[PDB]
């Protein structure tokens, strides 16, 4: 449901991020584990304390997967087919938690990219993050 | 939760004809067929391929006996749900790592079953009371989730 | 998305509804208004009392749109286009209430179809309803 | 709601440096923009078609000024959020007919506005303390819904 004005926005603000993606992703989780303790359940084999390398290493993957989606924003179902299967049959994360991350992500983009975080872009991204949550869970049943 | 004296009597009346052990295996099996992503905890249960395999698994059935048992014994302390489940709440978080959402999915598949089980007797006013009760039981299990 | 089987089961459970559709849709409404009072915020113009001509008439429309969705499940976006626009631009109902109306619709079908309502059919009806929820809210932004 | 010593000191210290008339105007505008269907309760507000409009609309900015105002008043009474909004809850339900869900959306848009305004200062622990206040205040408004 992303209008042209939407892809231009998403691409625009995700272009400014650039190298910082890893750092940014890493913070989105820390805000998630602290603001929504029930998402800590999916990581009982991690060390969730501030500065955890594991959390920074995971954020990196998550963020690269979004950069990958922003590139192939026209054909996501396929660029993300391998991730979709992984979350559907192996990780089995309840669909709800996808909303908590998206939210925690946008928050991390505002406290870092204030000039480009206009109410227009703000709405394009949320949709974007929604659109990725619709794919990553498409095959749960 | 806060049910009226008429709503509580209702709950108890209908639960006096519930075969706790059968409904247990029907509730826990249906939770794993409609929402397969719950199966993530029962790898050590064996065949969960087909709905029949899931519905005829002696382990799923046995676990259902437990769940709906601990559930049925909580109907006696409707006025103190948290107290009664304060320990299982702690356990599900720290050692089982079970996402609290599951108690909401199970609480709704429990309502659809009692509906399929009693028919016309499962009336709209009766359903609500049960909805308040399942929510209340879910809320209590997720009370000590740090 | 759906599977060839889910369709056969949907066309099954429904094919048995027949002429009890408008009446089953009426029960599903009373239930939703009782187990979830927050929904009555969208009907401040109705007489929400047992038997109401408004609540019954409505239950007839709702089901009929479902009977139409089932006939064209191989092509739902097209068939519910008129309602998509209606919900997105006029009524504007929060996408969360669609899930509540869905729960009350399964409770009804189960209390009325003892023989048919099997685990595998239950699973399919739940998907179908959510698939109907996705089309009606697809144009929200 | 319940907040620890460190949390409450984080929530307050920060709320002391907030122009309640700027954040409120902003917050209500974005709610209307990011989640359009919430534009339903405001027909008599004028032009809302473009975001540039919504944000420059005086009636929308005037409202947000009063809403976020009544919000600060409860920030003084955290230990009793339910009794502090007892009258407003009734109002929103009975005469306004506003689906409580809309308190959950505003609460999340309000944390984004705080993170956009303070930047780094809005550290993860701080935000955490804020997700609590909002959800709390949210239940408090939805508390007297029938
Ligand atoms: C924007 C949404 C999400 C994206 C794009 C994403 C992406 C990924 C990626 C790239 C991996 C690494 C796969 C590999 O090891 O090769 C992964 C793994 C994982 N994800 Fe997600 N994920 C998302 C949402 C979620 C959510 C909401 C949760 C949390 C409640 C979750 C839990 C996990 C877990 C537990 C793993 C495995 C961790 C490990 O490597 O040990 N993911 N995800
Ligand atoms: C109304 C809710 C429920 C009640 C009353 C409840 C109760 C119990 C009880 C009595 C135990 C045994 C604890 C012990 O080992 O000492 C337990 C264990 C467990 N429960 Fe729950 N439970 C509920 C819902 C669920 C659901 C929905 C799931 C997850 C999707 C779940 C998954 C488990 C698992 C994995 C164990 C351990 C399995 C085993 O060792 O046999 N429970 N629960
Ligand atoms: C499976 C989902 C739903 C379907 C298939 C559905 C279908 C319909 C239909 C067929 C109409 C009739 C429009 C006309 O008269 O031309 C309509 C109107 C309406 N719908 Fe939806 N709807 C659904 C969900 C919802 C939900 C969840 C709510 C809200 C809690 C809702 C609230 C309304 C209202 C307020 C009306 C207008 C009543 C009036 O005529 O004044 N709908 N819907
Ligand atoms: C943190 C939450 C909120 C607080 C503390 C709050 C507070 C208030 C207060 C103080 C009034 C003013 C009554 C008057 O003097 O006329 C009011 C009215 C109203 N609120 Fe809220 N409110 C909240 C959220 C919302 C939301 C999310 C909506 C809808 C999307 C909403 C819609 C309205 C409307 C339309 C009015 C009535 C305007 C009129 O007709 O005069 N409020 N609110």
């Amino acid at each position: 449901v992303l209008s042209p004005a939407d892809k231009t926005n998403v691409k625009a603000a995700w272009g400014k991020v650039g190298a910082h993606a890893g750092e940014y992703g890493a913070e989105a989780l820390e805000r998630m584990f602290l603001s929504f303790p029930t998402t800590k359940t999916y990581f009982p084999h991690f060390d969730l304390s501030h500065g955890s390398a594991q959390v920074k290493g995971h954020g990196k993957k998550v963020a690269d997967a979004l950069t990958n989606a922003v590139a192939h924003v026209d054909d996501m179902p396929n660029a993300l087919s391998a991730l979709s299967d992984l979350h559907a049959h192996k990780l089995r994360v309840d669909p709800v938690n996808f909303k908590l991350l998206s939210h925690c992500l946008l928050v991390t983009l505002a406290a870092h990219l204030p000039a480009e975080f206009t109410p227009a872009v703000h709405a394009s991204l949320d949709k974007f993050l929604a659109s990725v949550s619709t794919v990553l869970t498409s095959k749960y049943r | 939760v806060h049910l009226t004296p008429e709503e509580k009597s209702a709950v108890t009346a209908l639960w006096g004809k519930v075969n706790v052990d059968e409904v247990g295996g029907e509730a826990l099996g249906r939770l794993l067929v409609v929402y397969p992503w719950t199966q993530r905890f029962f790898e050590s249960f064996g065949d969960l391929s087909t709905p029949d395999a899931v519905m005829g698994n002696p382990k799923v059935k046995a676990h259902g006996k437990k769940v709906l048992g601990a559930f049925s014994d909580g109907l006696a302390h409707l006025d103190n749900l948290k107290g009664t489940f304060a320990t299982l709440s702690e356990l599900h978080c720290d050692k089982l790592h079970v996402d609290p959402e599951n108690f909401r999915l199970l609480g709704n598949v429990l309502v659809c079953v009692l509906a399929h089980h009693f028919g016309k007797e499962f009336t709209p006013p009766v359903q609500a009371a049960y909805q308040k009760v399942v929510a209340g039981v879910a809320n209590a299990l997720a009370h000590k989730y740090h």
